[PDB]
């Protein structure tokens, strides 16, 4: 189930085959050291885990936008809507929060399981985990996390990350929806490429 | 063979292609991107 | 006895291309088309002689497969069967994608399978397309010459009818042949201004004119 | 308009410049036939001249009281793209370029004759370093964290 990224090369040693997802593709050495190594993991997971949500948020409502269901602005004009807040209080919210929760799961990071616990109610403390998978409340339907889901999960992440990077670049070139482009392409694709927009 | 290859591989030999192309890089780039001062692609 | 798989190198008697010389120590017949010509010692490092062999052998059947896409149908436009071949402007023709996406496609594509083939150089076995058969038994491979159920679907390799060393002479005598043509065409359709049965046409007749000296 | 710059697409004397440009071209041109290789050399380089003049002026830039554009390096978003973001691709590559020659002087460092490898370039190992270079912030911030990156003798 290792795999390989390119068949001829081999794998590197300090990429063994324990981490779930590992094809031996470090080519640049970047991970050589396993402290370097165990915060690229963290560092992955938290990158392709908001790909998936921002992919998700930039394609399905321009996809049900362009179907008829809702009216939705594009993912580039979603900044200048009208909300009952304005832009910058939401903001400082956001900001706040994610300082509260990214410092906690920095924490987790630094020294696995020492803030499973809450601080209000102490009688609530996540049962003992891996880092980078808390169970407990953030997984209130109680799936298996085997060794299959997390390297779906890992799958996943990287496909995301490349449709976000091919959703920035598309929307640089052509200033257009991502499934606007789709549609564009489906329309007659030897004269609708990458090529053509340059 | 391997003689020719270790004396391609010596410091003014190498030096010079590597310098070489890079002047032709650089000289194809200013002939395509000609009076550049500014970066305007952002 | 049986059919033997295994190239045999040429003995070090066999005919060289200038008789009467020695030939280099690093050719010592082990390769296809092995005549001793290395005047500059090109070959001398045995590693840059495989990469240069596998090189040749790209080149052979490239240029093997240009030349005969460059004869085959100019012989049948001068017979009438192809209205308006020209191998020199067929790559200014009008077809259905522009010539900038289909060379991207084509990089992408080629690029597959060499790199598949260069991983195969650098590691023998490392990308296998043979199918592993529950029972049967897959031969190795030279590298180089590859070929199961898809690149040898004839079984003309392997020791059948003509040795393998034989074979693979004959293969390399016809790609040097090739690429010596090819390079003349694209000479020749620059310099005459015309076609490569025409000048050949012109040249049977009267010989001693109609050459390099007269365009 | 900072520090009293009038753009160049609205400068009378960037224009004037221009118009000096184009008539001693102009005046150079005078001298031979339109059909011959040094006309067509002088149109192109006044055909040149003409786009570099309106790109100029189109970028953006702040022309000052002589008619040529002033560099605004202080930071203002406008004016990024003439010092921030080549200072930043420069940055980019020329730490690519040292860490790929430290990386390449750690590789020998540990040889019977490392001076041999300085005067030769073995090239494989150069070749084979040349790319890790491209995530050089992350490998440096990374090797910074973990006290790689210095040596305290
Ligand atoms: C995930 C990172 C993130 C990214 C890549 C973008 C990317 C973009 N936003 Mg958005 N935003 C992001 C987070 C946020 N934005 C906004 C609110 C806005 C506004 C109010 C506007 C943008 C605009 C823009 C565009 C140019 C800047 C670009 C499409 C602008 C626009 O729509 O195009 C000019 C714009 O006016 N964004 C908020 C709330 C403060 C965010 C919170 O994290
Ligand atoms: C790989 C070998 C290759 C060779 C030897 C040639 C050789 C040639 N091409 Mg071709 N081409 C080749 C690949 C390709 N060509 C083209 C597209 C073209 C065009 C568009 C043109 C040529 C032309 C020419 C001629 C250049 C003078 C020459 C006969 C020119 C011609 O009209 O002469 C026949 C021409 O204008 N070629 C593409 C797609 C990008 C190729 C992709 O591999
Ligand atoms: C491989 C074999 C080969 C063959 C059969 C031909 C055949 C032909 N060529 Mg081409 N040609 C070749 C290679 C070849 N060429 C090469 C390698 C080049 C240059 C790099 C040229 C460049 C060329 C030019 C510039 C012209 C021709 C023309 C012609 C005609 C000969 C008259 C002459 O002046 O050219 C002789 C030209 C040479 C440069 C000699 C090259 C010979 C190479 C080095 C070796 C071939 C020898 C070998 C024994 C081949 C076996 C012969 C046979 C068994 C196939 C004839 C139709 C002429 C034409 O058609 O005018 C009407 C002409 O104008 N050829
Ligand atoms: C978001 C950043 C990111 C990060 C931190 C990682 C981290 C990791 N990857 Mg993953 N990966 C990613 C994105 C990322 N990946 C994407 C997008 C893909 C699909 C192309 C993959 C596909 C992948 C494979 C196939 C493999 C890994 C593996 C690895 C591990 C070792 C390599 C390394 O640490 O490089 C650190 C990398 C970064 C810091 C990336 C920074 C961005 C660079 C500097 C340039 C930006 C380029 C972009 C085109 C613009 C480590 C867990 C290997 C493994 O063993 O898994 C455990 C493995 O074989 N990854
Ligand atoms: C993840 C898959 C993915 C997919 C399905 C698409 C899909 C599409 N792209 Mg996008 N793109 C992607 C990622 C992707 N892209 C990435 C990572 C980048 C950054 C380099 C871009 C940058 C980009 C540009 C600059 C353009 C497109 C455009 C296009 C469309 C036309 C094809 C084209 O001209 O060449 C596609 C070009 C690419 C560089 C291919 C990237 C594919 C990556 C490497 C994954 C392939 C892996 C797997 C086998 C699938 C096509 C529908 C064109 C357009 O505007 O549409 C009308 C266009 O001009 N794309
Ligand atoms: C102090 C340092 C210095 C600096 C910062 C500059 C800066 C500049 N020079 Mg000047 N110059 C200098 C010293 C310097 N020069 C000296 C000493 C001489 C005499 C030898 C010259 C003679 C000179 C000439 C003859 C020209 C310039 C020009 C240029 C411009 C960039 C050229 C180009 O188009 O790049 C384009 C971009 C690149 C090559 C980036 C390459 C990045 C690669 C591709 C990687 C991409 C990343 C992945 C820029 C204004 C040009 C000009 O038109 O000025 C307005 C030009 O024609 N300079
Ligand atoms: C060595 C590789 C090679 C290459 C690169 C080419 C390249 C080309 N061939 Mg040639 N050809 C070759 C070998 C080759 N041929 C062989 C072995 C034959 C059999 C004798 C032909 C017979 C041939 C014909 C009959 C025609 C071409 C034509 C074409 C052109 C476009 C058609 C095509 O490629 O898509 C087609 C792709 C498919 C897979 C279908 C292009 C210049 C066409 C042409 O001349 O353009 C006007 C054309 O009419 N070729
Ligand atoms: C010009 C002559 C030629 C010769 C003598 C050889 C000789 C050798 N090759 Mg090479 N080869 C060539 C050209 C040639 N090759 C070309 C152009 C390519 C690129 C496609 C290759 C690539 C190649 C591969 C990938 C493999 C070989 C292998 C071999 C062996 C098989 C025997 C043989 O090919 O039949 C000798 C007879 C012929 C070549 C007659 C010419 C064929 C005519 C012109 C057309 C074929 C007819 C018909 C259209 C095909 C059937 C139709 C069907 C698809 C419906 C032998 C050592 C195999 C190997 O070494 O394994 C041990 C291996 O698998 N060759
Ligand atoms: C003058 C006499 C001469 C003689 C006796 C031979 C003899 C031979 N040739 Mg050579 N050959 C010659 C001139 C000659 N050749 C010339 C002028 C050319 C053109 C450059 C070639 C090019 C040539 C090719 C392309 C091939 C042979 C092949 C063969 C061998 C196969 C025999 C058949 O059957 C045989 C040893 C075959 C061989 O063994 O190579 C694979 C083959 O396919 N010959
Ligand atoms: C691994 C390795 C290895 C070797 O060794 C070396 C190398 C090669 C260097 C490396 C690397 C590679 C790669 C490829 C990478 C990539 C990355 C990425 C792309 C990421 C992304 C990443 C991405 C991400 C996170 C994303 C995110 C997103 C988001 C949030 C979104 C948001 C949004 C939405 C929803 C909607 C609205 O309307 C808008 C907004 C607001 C905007």
């Amino acid at each position: 189930k290792k795999g390989e990224w390119l068949p001829g090369l081999a794998s590197p040693g300090y990429l063994t085959g324990s981490l779930p997802g590992d094809n031996g593709f470090d080519p640049l050495a970047l991970a050589e050291d396993p402290e370097n190594l165990r915060w690229f993991v963290q560092a992955e997971l938290v990158n392709g885990r908001w790909a998936m949500l921002g992919v998700a948020g930039m394609l399905l409502p321009e996809v049900f936008t362009s179907i008829g269901i809702i009216d939705v602005p594009k993912w580039y004009d979603a900044g200048k809507s009208e909300y009952f807040a304005s832009s910058s209080t939401l903001f400082v919210i956001e900001f706040i929060l994610f300082h509260y929760v990214e410092i906690r799961r920095w924490q987790d990071i630094k020294n696995p399981g020492c803030v499973n616990q809450d601080p209000i109610f102490k009688q609530y403390s996540l049962p003992p985990n891996e880092c980078g998978y808390p169970g407990g409340i953030f997984n209130p339907l109680n799936f298996a996390p085997t060794t299959e889901a997390k390297e779906k999960e890992l799958a996943n992440g990287r496909l995301a990350m490349l449709a976000f990077l091919g959703f920035i670049v598309q929307h640089n070139v052509t200033g257009k929806g991502p499934f606007d482009n789709l549609q564009q392409h489906l329309s007659d694709p030897w004269h609708n490429t990458i090529i053509q927009t340059f | 063979m391997r003689d020719f290859k270790t004396y391609l591989s010596v410091a003014p030999v190498l030096s010079t292609l590597w310098f070489g192309s890079l002047a032709g890089l650089l000289i194809e780039i200013n002939r395509f991107f000609p009076d550049a001062l500014t970066f305007p692609f952002f | 006895g049986g059919i033997s798989s295994v190239c045999e190198p040429l003995p070090p008697d066999r005919p060289l291309w200038f008789p009467g010389s020695t030939p280099p120590q690093w050719l010592d017949g082990s390769l296809p088309g092995d005549f001793g010509f290395d005047p500059l010692g090109l070959g001398s490092d045995p590693e840059t002689l495989r990469w240069f062999a596998q090189a040749e052998l790209m080149h052979s059947r490239w240029a093997m497969l240009a030349v005969a896409g460059i004869l085959i149908p100019e012989w049948l436009e001068s017979i009438g069967l192809m209205e308006n071949f020209n191998w020199y402007d067929a790559g200014s023709r009008e077809y259905f994608a522009d010539p900038t996406t289909l060379f991207v496609v084509q990089l992408a594509l080629m690029g597959w399978v060499e790199g598949r083939r260069w991983a195969d150089y650098v590691n023998p076995g490392c990308v296998d397309i043979e199918p592993k058969l529950p029972n049967r038994k897959n031969p190795k491979p030279d590298v180089g010459y590859p070929g199961g159920l898809w690149f040898d679907f004839m079984m003309w390799g392997r020791g059948s009818p003509e040795p393998v060393m034989v074979l693979r002479t004959k293969e390399i005598k016809n790609g040097r042949l090739a690429m010596l043509a090819f390079v003349g065409l694209c000479f020749q359709a620059v310099y005459t201004g015309e076609g490569p049965l025409e000048n050949l046409s012109r040249h049977v007749a009267d010989p001693g004119h109609c050459n390099i000296f007269s365009a | 308009d900072i520090a009293g710059l009038t753009p160049c697409k609205e400068s009378k004397q960037f224009a004037k410049r221009e118009k000096q440009a184009l008539k001693k071209l102009q005046a150079s041109l005078k001298l031979y036939a339109d059909d011959s290789a040094p006309a067509l050399a002088i149109k192109a380089t006044m055909e040149k001249t003409k786009k570099r003049f309106d790109n100029y002026g189109k970028y953006g830039l702040l022309c000052g009281s002589d008619g040529l554009p002033h560099l605004i390096v202080s930071g203002d978003q406008r004016h990024w793209g003439e010092f921030i973001t080549p200072g930043i691709l420069f940055l980019y590559i020329a730490g690519w370029i040292g860490w790929v020659g430290r990386s390449y002087l750690i590789a020998i460092r540990d040889e019977k004759k490392p001076t041999q490898k300085e005067i030769i370039i073995d090239v494989p190992l150069a070749s084979s370093l040349l790319f890790r270079g491209f995530s050089w912030p992350v490998a440096a911030y990374r090797e910074l964290l973990n006290g790689e990156l210095v040596d305290n003798n």
